[PDB]
Formats: structure tokens, sequence, C-alpha cells
């Protein structure tokens, strides 16, 4: 049967300095007698791309990776490690081995990257003219750049508190900053819309000594 | 030499259709190296499809890709192509060229389904008073109702990326994505600064070029 590879952990929080340490474990012995090599490869995937060999042969690190990134194992058990872990390196690590085919893959590691709170700044944006005379109004609230993710977006139109009519996105964590950002949206008929006057979003968040609302006037 | 492995753009199939991806190579010799095909789930799960010889051609498949999955190459144009016959639901992936371990190409995104492509609206996400944080303002575009994914979006035709967030779609009940890309900047230059949200949705021949301004 095929070789299976199990990475571990599937997914690590870390905060910037902290050594990072992912094990890959194969059913099988990635090692060539006729070689001594170990047919192992570590990649590095992060939002939005396509995977980058970081480390080949279990442990040669390929040019141009910064030297934090170390692999080491052999046999049936591999790791790579991270010495100091940077805010850039959040992303999904996998292994794939290439001994015997068919050639198989870890399931993969998610490393994200831990840091102090950070609060959200808050903005609301009414629908444009030109959506509106389509025949429905998108509102939307804004949350930029705050840690941790955890936070509380309610709607209030006119003061009563709504439900049922909202979606809320998050980005992936920022590379730089470590930080994220959410979207919640508000869709109406345009007939809903111009029911009401006060449009307001109301934000909870641990970085925020109460909660912070941002509103306009239809 | 840069070692580049260009592939074909994202595409939206019916069940049933057949697909042809391309990979084209450049920036190295095409016949020193084979090219293997990975598949990667939505969930990002990794599946290792097969490989072709660029010296002779041949193919060889993988167990399970052994029936409506061919490889071939074009050996005077330096490209190999996979094509998906019988194409399935389960077909929708991302599918990757790769010169074995080494090098892997940008992927191309397929979604398999029955629904038709429909391009985005786009509206400008205006700032003013309450978008308005310290001396900070927000502005953006919704890019509303399209299919399938992706789409993609930038600013100032790739100029203004500092603070930009383009957010992931999110599926409407009626099975269309929306999303928002917005960006952060001066208060005080709202008058005198340009910002144009470029957008672009390949499945539709959609693109459009909004200019945001305080409303």
């Amino acid at each position: 049967l095929d070789i299976q590879l199990t990475q571990s952990p599937s997914s690590l929080a870390m905060s910037g300095g902290q050594k990072v340490t992912m094990r890959c474990k194969s059913s099988q012995s990635l090692l060539n007698s006729r070689n001594e090599r170990n047919y192992l490869a570590w990649y590095q995937q992060k939002p939005g791309q396509s995977p980058k060999l970081l480390v080949y042969f279990a442990s040669i690190r390929e040019s141009g990776v910064p030297d934090r990134f170390i692999g080491s194992g052999s046999g049936t058990d591999f790791t790579l490690t991270i010495s100091s872990v940077q805010a850039e390196d959040l992303a999904d690590y996998f292994c794939l081995q290439h001994y015997n085919t068919p050639w198989t893959f870890g399931g993969g590691t998610k490393l994200e990257i831990k840091r102090t709170v950070a609060a959200p700044s808050v903005f609301i944006f009414p629908p444009s003219d030109e959506q509106l005379k389509s025949g429905t109004a998108s509102v939307v609230c804004l949350l930029n750049n705050f840690y941790p993710r955890e936070a509380k977006v309610q709607w209030k139109v006119d003061n009563a508190l709504q439900s049922g009519n909202s979606q809320e996105s998050v980005t992936e964590q920022d590379s730089k900053d470590s930080t994220y950002s959410l979207s919640s949206t508000l869709t109406l008929s345009k007939a809903d819309y111009e029911k009401h006057k006060v449009y307001a979003c109301e934000v909870t968040h641990q970085g925020l000594s109460s909660p912070v609302t941002k509103s306009f006037n239809r | 030499l840069q070692i580049q492995l260009v592939q074909s753009g994202p595409e939206l199939k019916k069940p049933g259709e057949t697909v042809k991806i391309s990979c084209k190579a450049s920036g190295y010799t095409f016949t020193d190296y084979s090219v293997h095909w990975v598949k990667q789930v939505p969930g990002k799960g990794l599946k290792w499809m097969g490989w072709i010889n660029t010296e002779t051609g041949e193919p060889t498949y993988a167990d399970d890709f052994k029936g409506r999955f061919a490889f071939s190459l074009e050996s005077s144009a330096s490209t190999a192509y996979l094509e998906i016959h019988n194409l399935k639901n389960e077909d929708t992936a991302t599918y990757f060229c790769a010169l074995g371990w080494l090098h892997w190409g940008l992927g191309t995104t397929l979604t398999v389904s029955s629904a038709s492509t429909k391009g985005p609206s786009v509206f400008p996400l205006a700032p003013s008073s309450k978008s308005t944080s310290g001396g900070t303002a927000a502005l953006g575009c919704l890019v509303k109702d399209y299919f399938p994914e992706p789409v993609t979006v930038s600013w100032n035709s790739g100029a203004l990326t500092s603070g930009v967030h383009t957010f992931p779609a999110v599926l409407q009940s009626s099975g269309l994505y929306s999303l928002s890309s917005v960006v952060t900047v001066p208060s005080s230059s709202l008058g005198t600064q340009t910002y144009i949200c470029n957008v672009n949705h390949k499945p539709s021949n959609t693109k459009v070029d909004k200019r945001v301004e305080p409303k």
C-alpha cells in the first residue's frame, strides 16, 4: 500500500521569537540505502500563494531560504524547526515523500502567530446611489487591524437590534503585524432600507474599553 | 535564469465537459525535468496525480487518476497539458504543474458546476465623517454577485498596496459570491488623492475600474 505521512501538530499558534517544531512521521522508511538520502521535502504555502520549497532531502535548505528554517531527521521521523518564528512565517507547512510512487503529502501544519491585543478601528459605509437604484442596499461595517480575532458586531437600525440580514468575513492574519480585519455587511431591499433612518454597527472587542458604535443617517 | 511555469487561467466547467489546462515552461531547459501534476482541493489537501517524461512524452498516472486524466506535451512550445474529461463535481480544485519536488507553478483553479458564470457589480464604499477614525479614513469597493470564485482586486493599478484588505468572499443564499476590498488612508488627503479599485473576474471577462471618492 501507499506510504502515509502523518504531520503533527495540525495547527500551531506561536508568538514572534518562539521556537517552532513541526513533525512528519512516515508509515514507511524514506531512507534510500542506495543513496543514504532521505526522500522527503518540506514546503511553505503562504496565504494565496503556491508552495515554496524550504528543505529538500530532509535536511538541505533551499537557496534563498532563511537560515532559521532547519530540516532534520531520517528514516520514519522528520522535523522542520523554525529557530525563531517571524510574523511573515505565517503559512501552511507540508511535507512530501518522493521515495516511492505515488508521491504522498502530509496533512499540513497551519502556523498562526500570537501577538498582543490590538483594538480595531471601526468604520461604517452607506450603500452607494448606484446600488440603491438597482433595488438593494448593502451597508458595510469594517473592523480594521485588530487582535485577537474574537469580536462581536451588532447591527442596530433606528435603535432596534437586527438579526438575520448580515454576513461577516474575516481576513487571513497580516504577514507584517499579525492582525485581522473583519467586515460585516447588512443587506436590505431598497424598500426596507428607506423605511429607516439610523444605521449603526456596534463593536465589542477586548482592545476597546467599551463597545464602539459607528453610524450614519439615511 | 528564473524558472517559470505559467499556467492557464481560472475556469468554470459544467459536469460532463472536458477541460485542458496548460503549463508553459520558461527560464530552463524543458527536456531536463519531468513535469508532475498535483491536485489541491479547496480544503487544502494535496494529491499527486502522476508525471510526464519531457524527453519522450510518456505519461505515468497515479492509480486514482487513471481514466479521465491525460497528460501530454507540445515539445516545440515547451508546454505541458493536463486534460480532464467527463468532469465531475469532485474535480473542483487547484491544479499545479511542478518540476518534481523542485518548483511549483502558480496553479489553475477549476470549478465544476451547473451554475452559470456571472460577473460582479462593483460599488464604491465611500469615505466620510463615519469612516473616519482618529485622522484615518477608510474607503473601498464592494464586489457583489459573482460566480464562480475567484476575483482579483487591486488599487491604483497595483500602486496602492499599503493598508489594503481584500476580504474572503462570502456565499450568499443566492449561490452568488460577494466580497469587499478596503484601504485606510489619511482623512486629510481625501480631496487631493485618487483611489481607483481595479476588479478582474476572469471567468466572465469582467474588468472594471471604479474611482472611489467622498460622497
